[PDB]
């Protein structure tokens, strides 16, 4: 599938015409960027410190991010039958790729608790992980299912 | 900058002092629970 | 600087402060305390 | 036919879980966009960056306008 | 202690934070700004030396383009990674008291044993 393609900009550092033109009326416009977004802040947010550990582990819920792309990319698209979900039936945030990427709405109180998110970012990555931990389940189940098949009817045809 | 971590700081420990006077808050009332049930002890037995 | 300053005297005064807060609930407690033995005795 | 039904039907499921660990990667891309606003401005989460996938003049053109806070 | 006058203004100006005393070499500003911007994030304030003499190594008379600096972390977390950039400076690194008359006493001291 793809990677992580997210710009880094914060609020005092748009790169559009105007501060709030990153949203609309940029000149991407122009140049057909596909860039789009919608500010969607936490309730609060840590101190310095808190700040430094979140971005730290920010390696680790990327890596954890990315595993978990490589595995929705491998196991449903070599099975040849299970790459059926289309983009919108595979809404991020249940909206898609078109809507998701242009908001930040997931923050809500699915995977986050609307709250400091010091603890909800550890806590929706555990979140992703249990996900993906059923993702695997699936994939391994899929394998026992291929050693069921190429079954004894592999062997020769009769008369051998 | 600064001022960002001056608020954290601020409400960190605001936060803090709440809690524990809650928690003293609780504490009383207990406190207050157990004085009740020994005075109720002492009145029976005079 | 500002943060140092923040970071000072000013945070521990109030937690030293809550001192004050954990003794009005003392307080309170024995008030009612003696207010509820008072009527049991009565 | 109960494989093949598994990577239609159970993997129907790992497709629906598919979907979902892209909500959740949409989740950590809004948590990143206020990870980003922590490290290069102030502590409260503001952000004015984008996502996309664009071409690689896009991103060039991209680049040239915030080459005010290049890394 | 030069910069407990000269950090210490940099740091009111441009205002809880550790002290990354130490040094930094006459080769290691593009890694003071250009990296570590995660951990400095730019609110931070330091003051450097050019490495106006050659600074003998903590193990080592030879001597190089050793510059000493001191700067300001932005909390232990941003510590940590502070005193692995402070390591990879490898300059003449060494904590001094964050008074300067009590740093200048140090650096004298020291002096007088080499």
């Amino acid at each position: 599938a793809s990677r992580y393609w997210v710009v880094s900009l914060p609020v005092q550092n748009s790169a559009a015409s105007v501060w709030n033109r990153l949203q609309e009326q940029i000149s991407k416009h122009s140049f057909d960027t596909p860039l789009y977004r919608f500010n969607i802040p936490n309730l609060r947010v840590g101190t310095l410190d808190s700040l430094l550990a979140l971005s730290d582990d920010l390696v680790k819920s990327n890596s954890f991010v990315e595993s978990v792309s490589h595995k929705i990319r491998r196991q449903i698209e070599e099975l040849e039958r299970v790459s059926g979900i289309e983009s919108s039936s595979l809404s991020v945030d249940g909206v898609p790729v078109d809507t998701y990427l242009t908001r930040f709405v997931w923050d809500e109180a699915k995977y986050p608790t609307m709250s400091p998110l010091r603890e909800i970012v550890d806590g929706i990555h555990t979140l992703v992980a249990k996900i993906e931990d059923d993702l695997k389940v699936r994939v391994a189940e899929y394998n026992n299912v291929r050693s069921q098949l190429n079954a004894i009817n592999r062997k020769q045809s009769g008369s051998l | 900058m600064v001022r960002f971590i001056r608020q954290e700081a601020e409400e960190k420990a605001n936060e803090i002092s709440v809690s524990a006077e809650e928690e003293f808050n609780i504490e009383k009332l207990q406190l207050v629970e157990a004085e009740k049930k020994k005075i109720r002890q002492e009145y029976e037995r005079k | 600087l500002a943060a140092e300053q923040e970071a000072q005297h000013i945070v521990a005064a109030a937690r030293n402060a809550k001192m004050a807060r954990l003794r009005q609930a003392k307080e309170e407690a024995e008030r009612e305390i003696a207010e509820h033995r008072a009527q049991v005795e009565r | 036919h109960d494989q093949e039904s598994l990577r239609s039907s159970l993997l129907q499921w790992c497709y629906t879980s598919y979907g979902e660990v892209f909500s959740s990667w949409m989740h950590f891309c809004a948590v990143r966009v206020f990870a980003e606003s922590i490290l290069r401005y102030g502590l409260p989460p503001s952000f004015l960056a984008c996502v996309l996938a664009p071409s690689v003049k896009g991103e060039k053109k991209v680049r040239s306008i915030l080459e005010e806070l290049c890394g | 202690g030069e910069f407990f006058s000269s950090a210490l203004t940099s740091a009111a100006a441009q205002q809880k934070l550790g002290f990354i005393a130490g040094l930094v070499p006459r080769e290691k500003s593009m890694s003071f700004e250009r990296m570590l911007f995660r951990a400095t994030r730019g609110n931070v304030f330091l003051r450097q030396a050019v490495v106006d003499e050659p600074v003998v190594d903590p193990v080592s008379g030879e001597k190089m383009e050793k510059n000493v600096f001191v700067v300001f972390y932005s909390g232990e977390r941003a510590k940590n990674k502070i005193l692995k950039i402070c390591d990879a400076f490898g300059a003449n690194r060494y904590p001094f008291n964050e008074e300067f008359d009590k740093q200048a006493q140090a650096i004298s001291e020291v002096s007088g044993r080499l």
